[PDB]
């Protein structure tokens, strides 16, 4: 049971005790994702208005 | 600010709508003249949901009154809270609909519908953030049924991204005006399936049974029937009108209650239906009892998709939570296992008038198919002989439209049976 | 009205337990996938312990101890005994065993130099075993019943409740051999009453003294050892489990531990009595309604 | 000195944000008006508390925080609350209507319209940083905003601040304090999109906080106020190293270094003790050994699971109050000989211990009693995967019937994102099992 790296300060202190040793998408791609979804809403809304128009 | 626009159409729609406004105006402390005289700031904290603030600190309902004859709306204007409604929001014709869906939807109603939409637009434009629309009507008549669904169709075109909910009164031979009610109802249901987010199915047969069997009223009037509807509507809208743990608009409430777009027809319930106050176990027991259901459908004949329960009054929230967890764990076979925790409960500190505490039930059960089956039987019984069809073809309708409406409701029924055996 | 589910149809024991619960009229059986349950008669393989104790307003109980497989596996039992300071190599009542695929191939051959062993998961030659799991020391001199000159083993059923009380069922059974032992009763099942009378007449001793004391010692030793690893004392759910301990006895009346079964079967005429006891102290103790065990 | 910016998203994030900043002010001796009599470096200085607080020429200590919600009713309570003078109006961002518990709504529909505004306000705080560490993000899993908008924000933060670390404080959905049903969807969806953007995430199951409040505080029906004040304590224990002088977890980087050896497995379990009722008159003060032993009691964990049936990859002990190193090590040696603490073979079986001499601060009039010593354990256990198992099971039950899916598709989201997110979670559970058993 070894105690290592004992650092002391006015606010407190810290150390490590060992018991045993071991044996992104770009800005463009995000904009493509968001606008693809916005377009799918517009399409589904258009099919609604088309249905109502009939 | 989460404003709700209220619309009421036809005889039934306006008489029920008036009672609703009569009740919630009392709860919020608004007198018939529109002046506030309550005793708590909690009555005004969410007053903007159903009321517009006038010039002289008055509160005018965000309500629009529609009919094809002036008879019923003259009665409203001459009623107790008749003067509280905005005069311009009285939109009426003279011809009437003659209990005919075609007249309400295609001929007579079409001549009046734009006039209503102008009032709707006027009310909507003055909303900080429109929450959604609310319609009270019957499905067995002509105006509320035919023009009501026509209005809904129009509103969805002008407001495609807004919630559209209805409080719909289902016809029944036990409480009937004309024989063509199943015709009008079938035609209306098809519209509601596609163009509403939530429809509270209020069965007049159920209302009659409750007044007769439970309330011990030998000869129930429409007034007695509307008393139950008024109390239920107050309970359903309680969490929206008062501060509480529940911070949700119509959309969020719709999201948690409707797993499938077409299957959005709810069974309302209320408890109690007396000086001796009820206990929380008693409230919960009655709330799930068929005798307190208003859709005239036996919940044991189906399964609950989702359930909402609203408790009003000062009570042990722990005891409420325990009692709700009691009913579910004693009847788990009636709740679908493929929707975890489908029973949600909200409490409100402010009770309704006359009761120290109450409970309102909102059930999305597959047993609601019994109502549509019942309507479908009555429909087919006449339609196989093309009986009384001349009333409709005389307004320009074809037999095919009837066949299509009949087929869409049978599809709805089959869809409900699909998830009952899941 | 309590609720329970059955997720192990092959369970011989809990098929009777579930039947007794229904006969009380205070227990309703649910669908196997219904989460709103009080009691769970779970499956043997991959029991979803992680989904237990997360139902508001429902005290949940399960008929299996999570992590008890460390005691009910061949390779795990050996590892548990050699590594635990409360057992260690000086175990006395457990045969010298070795784990081979850690592994202990070089250690086994060292002790190899009466030298007959048995591998499982019997030969005097070490090469015949490795070419064929754990290798255990085969008891070359077992106790034999007379008349018959036959080998036998003793099965004891042990119930451990949610409070980790250890209950030993009074009725055990002997799975005897029909053929005479060669080192070159109804259905072979003898119960305690007869076996006790035999010991008194033949060896002038009792079942309690010569054997049962050592048995109670071993059972209590194994379970109290693995207790801090499997205990559900402060868990969000509770566990109980029936165990099947298998024993051997030599000519010197010494008791040896063979294996431990997590899902054991019971004797025919003992089903009615044992299963009833399970309901009383392991189920009704948690879910009260409207002794055959020896507490260790 | 290096600064840390906190971001509070959705109702859960904002209200918990309020609880923490309230607690921070009490700890650092900052008055509600922003003044701080302790700070002698007026209008500047680079002390440890300056990591979370900026300073004006007037002497006001302003939190480096941003509050964002898609509806104003919750944040408006901050604008007129006790600490209204603490925040700048630009730090408080609100929208018209919320995401209605719909991930797709918060991420795609509404989030798109407000994402640029939020980033710009964050940029305002970033420009006042000499050397920004990274971000601390508070949000729920179940909410449409908390899940939907957060994942979108986390994506953009990696684009605009690639060198900066991002820590999460996430609220795991519990049915007992929720009225929503689609939370398993939102939880899985936001975890899948945020996973490769969060360096370290602390999950807090409301079920755990609920029972701790019921059991240890004698509260029958715990409110959000109850839950948040307790959550704030745990959060305070975790961020104390960033706000005080020390050598353990001094920056956001060391959190990943000391707790997260494997990137995807960045969900450390948190355990806290002691939780004592303020209405409890006579109370025997617990020792160092007693509160340390409690760290291995499942009933004190932020997520209910059984670490005994998993493996540890890392473990930190954060003590606050009257605590000496001698008693700590004396407790650790004893605990190992009574507890089943298994580490993975490729990690040292040890403990990184930190002590903050300043005793725990509690909100005056709160439900939590004042204690002389307290400890928060941060352990990376494979046992926390039980929470993923529960969550994914509820997902499977509903998605098999495609229940509620139409709400998400109607907001422009494709159905394929559901299965894509679920497959990621299936892989996540697999990773835990390989490391574990
Ligand atoms: N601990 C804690 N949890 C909360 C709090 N408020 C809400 N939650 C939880 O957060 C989950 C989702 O709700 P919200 O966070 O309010 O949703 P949102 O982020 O506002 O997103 P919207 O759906 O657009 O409103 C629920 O399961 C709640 O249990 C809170 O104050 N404290
Ligand atoms: N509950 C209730 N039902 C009504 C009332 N008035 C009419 N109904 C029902 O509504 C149907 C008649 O529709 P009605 O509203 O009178 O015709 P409309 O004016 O064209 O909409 C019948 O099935 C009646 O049973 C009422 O005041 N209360
Ligand atoms: C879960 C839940 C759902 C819910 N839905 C409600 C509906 C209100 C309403 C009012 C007017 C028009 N349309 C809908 S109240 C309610 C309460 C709970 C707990
Ligand atoms: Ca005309
Ligand atoms: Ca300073
Ligand atoms: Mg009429
Ligand atoms: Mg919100």
């Amino acid at each position: 049971m070894e105690v290592i790296e004992l650092n002391k300060c006015t606010s407190g202190q810290s150390w490590e005790v060992i018991l045993k040793p071991p044996s992104d998408p770009s800005l463009e791609e995000i904009q493509k994702k968001l606008e693809a979804a916005e377009e799918r809403r517009k399409y589904q809304e258009a099919e609604l208005l088309k249905h109502l128009a009939e | 600010m989460r404003e709700i626009v209220h619309i009421q159409a036809g005889q039934c729609g306006n008489q029920i709508g008036a009672k609703f406004w009569e009740v919630i105006s009392d709860e919020h402390g608004i007198d018939p003249t529109g002046s506030y005289h309550g005793d708590s700031d909690l009555q005004l904290e969410r007053i903007n949901v159903y009321y517009n603030e006038a010039t002289g600190n008055k509160y005018v309902p965000r309500a629009i009154l529609v009919d094809l004859e002036p008879g019923t709306m003259d009665s409203v204007r001459s009623g107790p809270f008749g003067q509280i409604f905005r005069p311009d929001n009285f939109v009426f014709g003279q011809s009437g609909a003659g209990n005919n869906w075609a007249k309400g939807h295609y001929t007579e109603g079409a001549e009046l519908v734009d006039s209503v939409l102008d009032v709707v637009r006027k009310e909507s434009e003055s909303c900080d953030c429109l929450q959604g629309f609310q319609l009270t009507h019957s499905l067995g008549g002509g105006t509320g049924s035919g023009m009501g669904t026509l209005l809904i169709s129009k509103i969805r075109e002008e407001y495609p991204d807004r919630i559209m909910n209805t409080f719909s009164v289902m016809p029944s031979p036990k409480v009937s005006d004309t024989v063509v009610e199943p015709y009008n109802a079938t035609l209306s249901v098809h519209q509601l399936v596609e163009n509403t987010d939530e429809t509270y199915c209020i069965d007049n047969e159920a209302l009659y049974d409750i007044c007769f069997r439970t309330l011990k009223l030998t000869t129930p009037t429409y007034g007695d029937l509307n008393h139950l509807v008024s109390a239920t509507m107050s309970g359903v809208t309680t969490c929206l009108r008062f501060p509480g743990q529940l911070n949700a608009d119509l959309r969020k409430l719709a999201v948690n209650m409707v797993p499938f777009p077409r299957l959005h027809f709810f069974m309302p319930g209320f408890a109690p239906l007396q000086y001796r106050a009820l206990t929380v176990p008693e409230l919960t027991q009655q709330m799930f009892d068929s005798k307190n259901m208003m859709a005239a459908c036996d919940p044991r004949h189906g399964r609950y998709l989702t359930v909402a329960a609203i408790f009003r009054g000062r009570m042990s929230m722990k005891e409420v939570d325990e009692q709700m967890l009691n009913v579910q764990n004693k009847n788990s076979s009636y709740f679908v296992e493929w929707i975890p925790n489908n029973v949600k409960t909200a409490v409100c500190d402010i009770p309704p008038r006359g009761l120290k505490m109450s409970a309102t039930f909102i059930g999305n059960s597959t047993a609601i198919q019994e109502l549509f089956k019942r309507i479908s039987e009555q429909f087919t019984a006449m339609f196989r002989r093309k009986a009384f069809l001349h009333w409709y073809t005389g307004e320009g309708m074809d037999e095919m439209e009837f066949t299509e409406a009949e087929s869409n409701m049978n599809d709805l029924v089959s869809e409900y049976q699909q998830y009952q055996d899941a | 009205m309590y609720t329970f589910v059955v997720r192990d149809e092959n369970s011989s024991v809990y098929a009777e337990v579930s039947r007794l619960l229904l006969a009380t009229g205070q227990w309703k059986r649910l669908r196997k996938d219904n989460p709103r349950f009080n009691l769970m008669l779970g499956e043997r393989n991959r029991l979803p312990f992680g989904r237990l104790g997360h139902e508001p307003g429902l005290v949940q109980l399960v008929n299996y101890y999570r992590g008890a497989d460390k005691l009910c596996r061949k390779a795990s039992l050996v590892k548990l005994i050699k590594t635990s300071p409360e057992l260690s190599e000086s175990c006395t009542w457990f045969p010298e065993s070795y784990v081979i695929y850690t592994d202990e191939r070089e250690v086994f051959l060292a002790a190899y130099n009466g030298n007959v062993w048995i591998a499982k998961s019997i030969s005097s030659e070490a090469s015949e075993l490795l070419d064929f799991h754990v290798i255990q020391k085969y008891l070359e001199k077992p106790l034999l019943l007379e008349p018959g000159h036959r080998k036998f083993d003793i099965r004891s059923w042990v119930l451990v409740d949610h409070l980790y009380n250890i209950y030993l069922y009074r009725e055990g059974v002997l799975r005897t051999s029909s053929e005479p032992y060669n080192s070159a009763e109804e259905g072979n099942e003898m119960f305690f009453e007869e076996f006790n009378q035999y010991l008194m007449d033949a060896l002038n001793t009792t079942l309690e003294n010569s054997i049962l004391l050592q048995i109670k010692h071993i059972i209590r030793s194994c379970l109290m050892c693995i207790e801090p690893a499997i205990s559900t004392k402060h868990l969000h759910y509770q566990s109980f489990q029936l165990f099947g301990f298998d024993f051997m006895v030599d000519e010197e009346l010494k008791v040896w531990l063979i294996e431990v079964n997590g899902a054991p079967a019971c004797a025919q005429k003992l089903y009615a009595e044992l299963c009833q006891g399970i309901v009383d102290v392991a189920i009704s103790s948690v879910f009260p309604l409207a002794s055959i065990f020896i507490k260790l | 000195m290096r600064e840390c910016i906190s971001i509070h998203v959705g109702q859960a994030g904002v209200q918990i944000g309020n609880a923490c900043w309230e607690l921070y002010c009490l700890e650092h001796g900052i008055q509600p008006d922003g003044q701080m009599p302790s700070d002698k470096t007026i209008g500047g200085g680079d002390d440890s508390f300056n990591t979370f607080f900026s300073e004006t020429g007037a002497g006001k200590h302003v939190p480096r925080a941003v509050f964002v919600d898609l509806e104003p009713t919750v944040i408006d309570e901050v604008r007129t609350g006790t600490y209204r003078q603490l925040f700048h109006p630009e730090q408080l961002i609100t929208g018209k209507e919320d995401a209605a518990n719909n991930y797709a709504r918060g991420h795609y529909t509404i989030g798109k319209e407000i994402i640029d505004l939020v980033l710009d306000r964050i940029r305002k705080l970033a420009d006042q940083c000499t050397g920004l560490q990274g971000f601390l993000v508070f949000h729920s899993f179940g909410g449409g905003t908390g899940s939907g908008f957060t994942s979108l924000l986390m994506e953009r933060l990696s684009v605009d601040y690639g060198k900066k670390s991002k820590l999460e404080f996430s609220i795991y959905p519990a049915p007992q304090v929720s009225t929503a049903v689609v939370e398993p969807y939102n939880s899985i969806l936001t975890t899948h999109t945020t996973l490769e953007h969060s360096d370290c995430a602390f999950m807090v199951d409301n079920e755990a906080i609920y029972d701790i409040c019921r059991r240890n505080l004698d509260i029958e029906r715990p409110t959000y106020t109850n839950l948040n004040r307790l959550i704030s304590q745990i959060v305070s224990s975790i961020t104390a190293s960033l706000r005080f002088d020390g050598a353990l977890n001094v920056d956001l980087t060391e959190f990943q270094t000391n707790l997260v050896p494997y990137p995807r497995i960045h969900f450390p379990l948190a355990t806290y003790a002691p939780v004592i009722s303020a209405e409890k008159a006579y109370h025997e003060q617990l020792s160092v050994a007693e509160i340390t032993n409690a760290c291995f009691e499942p009933a004190n964990q932020m997520v209910k699971c059984d670490p005994r049936h998993g493996k540890y990859m890392a473990c930190c002990l954060l003590y606050r109050g009257d605590v000496v190193p001698k008693d700590v090590n004396a407790a650790i040696a004893t605990i190992k000989t009574k507890r089943s603490i298994q580490f993975v073979d490729w990690c040292p079986t040890g403990f990184k211990v930190g002590i903050n001499y300043q005793p725990p601060t509690v909100v005056p009039g709160g439900d939590l009693a004042k204690v002389q010593r307290a400890v928060c354990m941060l352990s990376n256990t494979t046992a926390i995967a039980e929470a993923w198992a529960r969550l994914d099971h509820k997902f499977d039950l509903m998605y098999a019937k495609r229940a509620f899916v139409h709400w998400y598709v109607g907001e422009g989201m494709e159905e394929g994102e559901f299965s894509e997110a679920r497959e990621d979670m299936a892989a996540l559970e697999k990773d835990y099992e390989e490391v574990g058993v």
